[PDB]
């Protein structure tokens, strides 16, 4: 089976402009378990990003973590894009603080 | 409380070029200890808990040796299943497997399972009795052919009510100081307007352990799910889990609604 994978990008702590926190980016319920995840900062790829060791939910779709050192700013835009068989482009989301 | 100890294992055939991606985590609870990744330096199974750091060479030698002889036994079976659905070599295919026990609050064995899947549906599982076999298809028909006539039901009840049980009591005991303890969520309401007169009223629960957890909103004491928004629990990434919910509320009427937070960690929640 395919199944298309679930996106949420939030910072680790409640997100102070100036202040040394994690971005996150969750994917989770697709299938297959090969994925693309990048995390960006103002359109370009974020460089030293890490991830969970693979697992996956109840009904077999799997779930990884990236994430990455980031300080939250006025003025920088970070997103998570993910590319996946299912999609037919990349599927970029932006962070909002307020989620 | 009751614990539970899982391993989760997933192989994917690399057809391009040489063998399966094979990787194993294993759990208390909510809490990775191990992990095996056959793309990894080590070769070997890894730390990933402080407390399980300090057992001896031959635990890490026989986790090791277990966990790669289970990567080749999905290497071959790849091959089975690909056999089986009449597929052919130039496709990936995925098997994934979870097994583990359960214990109640004294440590007695309480529930063992073992269920794998071929390319994300059920494949094999072994049932609650822990004696028999649930075959989705038939080819997973077949396979439950050969497992009655080599009785590996039998083995999987030893290792789920003996092993599973005596090595999950163990782990409590040593990893007691983060494994026997609640982190309750920590809560609080955040205001965003949605218009001169709308707002969204958003309830954050963040930092708890373990991940089970219910959030709801009532409106004038009557819970309701209309104009909510429900996010999956994630993980925050330093082993707590974070969830929200939020409601679209009338400006000027948000005293009417209570959100209710339900968790472990919490004396009778509400």
């Amino acid at each position: 089976i395919q199944r298309t994978p679930k996106i949420q990008v939030y910072s680790r702590h409640p997100a102070e402009n100036g202040k040394s926190n994690f971005l996150n980016c969750y994917v989770s319920g697709f299938h297959p378990s090969d994925i693309e995840v990048d995390l960006l900062k103002n359109g370009e790829r974020i460089e030293k990003v890490e991830h969970s060791d693979l697992s996956f939910s109840k009904d077999w779709s799997f779930y990884l973590l990236y994430y990455t050192e980031f300080t939250p700013t006025e003025k920088d835009e970070y997103a998570c894009r993910v590319n996946h068989v299912t999609l037919s482009q990349p599927k970029i989301v932006k962070w909002d603080r307020d989620m | 409380g009751s614990h539970s100890m899982r391993y989760f294992y997933t192989s994917v055939s690399r057809p391009g070029r040489g063998e399966p991606r094979f990787i194993a985590v294993g759990y208390v609870d909510d809490t990775q200890f191990v992990r095996f990744d056959s793309d990894a330096a080590s070769q070997r199974m890894e730390p990933r808990a402080p407390w399980i750091e300090q057992e001896g060479p031959e635990y890490w030698d026989r986790n090791t040796r277990n966990v790669k002889a289970q990567s080749q036994t999905d290497r071959v079976d790849l091959g089975t299943l690909r056999g089986y659905y009449n597929q052919s070599e130039a496709g990936s295919h995925t098997i994934q497997m979870m097994y583990g026990c359960d214990v109640g609050s004294d440590g007695r064995f309480l529930r063992g399972y073992r269920q794998d899947a071929y390319d994300g549906k059920d494949y094999i599982a072994l049932k609650e009795d822990l004696r028999s076999w649930t075959a989705a298809d038939m080819a997973a028909q077949t396979t439950k052919h050969k497992w009655e006539a080599a009785h590996v039901a039998e083995q999987w009840r030893a290792y789920l009510e003996g092993t599973c049980v005596e090595w999950l009591r163990r782990y409590l005991e040593n990893g007691k100081e983060t494994l026997q303890r609640t982190d309750a969520p920590k809560t609080h309401m955040t205001h965003h307007a949605v218009s001169d007169h709308e707002a969204t009223l958003r309830c954050w629960a963040l930092s708890f352990y373990p991940a089970e957890i219910t959030l709801t909103w009532q409106r004038d004491g009557e819970d309701q799910t209309q104009d909510t928004e429900l996010v999956e629990t994630r993980p925050a990434g330093d082993g707590t889990f974070q969830k929200w919910v939020a409601v679209v509320v009338p400006s000027g009427q948000e005293q009417r609604y209570t959100c209710h937070v339900q968790h472990e960690g919490l004396p009778k929640p509400l």
